[PDB]
């Protein structure tokens, strides 16, 4: 309970957190409430590394402590934050504010996690576009080489019976020739 | 790249697949195989009897 | 293709006049004496003679096996990976509009609670201001 | 009218009892075998034999283009249609991983912000209580 | 509608090959077996 809801839950999360770069990059915002929220939220992704060892994240992560908050007190500032949120959108609003985003930015763009709202230089882009080309390149190549080794082993494994499959067929085909060929010799044995 | 790496996927599952199943379905294929050749045999051994049968009648 | 009783494929094989139920003529034959002519996997009498109907196969045409190569099994084969590819697409943009609409969601309450918090900071910053002025002040 | 799962004309469309909602029978088959008998896009269960009307209509005589009058332009339109849909799963599934990790990060932030709040409530409750002490403890003129 | 009477039975498995575990094998199967099939019915066309 005092660690995060968010590694327990089932979103996905990286596996390795920084939190001196995250708290840096969270000390750089010039809204004091966002870069509270923020070196809180990278205090608690860090707190979530250590706490909870996700799959390939590096072992002896130093757990964060946090001051413990009361359920009462959470309660109580989540009663505040729904008072004082807006008008919640039609779902309908938030389809076509979607559809616009996916219309304007390519969906190619839009499935690249790297393509920043703010980032109006083609340059960054086209580097990104290259860093994703590389990485979509080495992931081909990995499961080309995995289906290749499984398709090796299944032929390796099914060879006989392959072959047996064909010699079957084509004793199936010789005796339906052979089949026929009787049938056509016993109609005109009737006959003669 | 992402087409390349779709099919990639599809061809592991597809391998995964047959891996789980495949000893299964090369075994009932293989049953069909023999029973419609031996089906085929049969009726071929009917028809050649048949044929032998009017032969020596006539 | 498989008899309902034996469960191999029957060299002769019969279909039941009221159910349809491919089986072998011997295996039908032994249940219909057995059950006093009655079918197997129906309460509806069976005749022997009447209600089994044989089963002719003609050799006019090649014979072809079926195995992965058949045009109609890659047509089965392509018709299935469609669906599957249209269901996953299906699923994957319904997760994905349910996970739009809640990161909307989440960006309206965190403006809002950034807000509060805003607003909240600003009253901490002028009660503290306060209890200095009343600790400079309160010699 | 097109299909809900598909999103094109189903061959033997087929409406729910309860929405009103076409589509596909093999597609609703599916998903219904999938999802344990759930209707798409509700969490109402749907019956597949009783709750799903076939709808009887005219076939829809598609028209055959003059470009597809071979087996190699069919083929070749038809690798190009699976070559689009698998790109086109493929951009779904990467927008929906991306957006799973802004919706995530989004999360860390909303709770990072609620727990800031609490010990903002925490730390103003303790300044007014220390405030009404002063103002009890001073003497107002 | 009233002479043809459906065979109620189990699905046949067809022997999936590991070669053609891929979309694109897949369709380049499909296309040697429709240039068979085309083949085969000329063939048969000249022969009779």
């Amino acid at each position: 309970r005092r660690r995060t809801q968010v590694m327990q839950r089932e979103l996905p999360r990286t596996a390795v957190v920084d939190i001196d770069a995250l708290l840096r990059a969270a000390d750089e915002i010039e809204d004091p409430a966002r870069a509270l929220v923020a070196r809180e939220a990278a205090l608690l992704m860090a707190h979530d590394a250590a706490k909870y060892p996700l799959p390939g994240a590096p072992p002896g992560v130093k757990p964060v402590e946090i001051p413990r908050f009361s359920d009462d007190e959470l309660a109580e500032a989540r009663l505040q934050i729904l008072m004082e949120m807006k008008e919640k959108p039609a779902p309908e609003v938030v389809h076509a504010i979607w559809n616009r985003r996916e219309e304007n930015l390519n969906a190619l763009r839009l499935g690249l996690g790297y393509y920043d709202s703010d980032s109006e230089d083609g340059e960054d882009d086209v580097a990104n576009i290259r860093a994703t080309l590389e990485a979509a390149l080495d992931r081909l190549m990995a499961s080309a080489e995995k289906g290749n080794k499984l398709e090796k082993k299944l032929n390796l494994h099914l060879g006989g019976y392959k072959n047996r499959a064909e010699m079957l067929r084509k004793k199936l085909g010789e005796a339906h020739a052979a089949l026929e060929k009787a049938r056509n010799a016993l109609a005109g044995f009737q006959v003669l | 790249a992402y087409t390349a790496q779709a099919y990639l996927s599809a061809r592991r599952a597809h391998l995964a697949l047959l891996d789980t199943h495949g000893k299964n379905a090369w075994l009932i294929g293989n049953w069909h195989l023999e029973g419609e050749v031996k089906a085929v045999e049969k009726e071929l051994a009917e028809t050649k009897r048949e044929i032998d049968r009017v032969s020596l009648a006539r | 293709m498989l008899c309902a009783l034996s469960g191999e494929i029957p060299e002769e094989p019969v279909v039941s006049k009221k159910t349809g139920v491919l089986f072998e003529k011997r295996l039908i034959l032994k249940y219909l004496e057995e059950h006093n002519n009655i079918e197997p996997g129906t309460t509806e009498e069976l005749d022997p003679e009447t209600d089994l109907l044989p089963i002719k196969t003609s050799r006019v045409v090649r014979p072809r096996p079926p195995n992965f190569t058949s045009i109609p099994s890659l047509l089965k084969a392509f018709q299935d990976e469609w669906d599957a590819l249209v269901l996953e697409t299906y699923t994957t943009r319904e997760q994905l509009a349910r996970v739009r609409e809640e990161l909307a969601t989440a960006l309206y309450q965190h403006d809002a609670a950034v807000r509060v918090i805003a607003r909240l900071t600003r009253e901490r910053d002028e009660a503290r201001e306060a209890l200095a002025r009343l600790t400079v002040t309160g010699a």
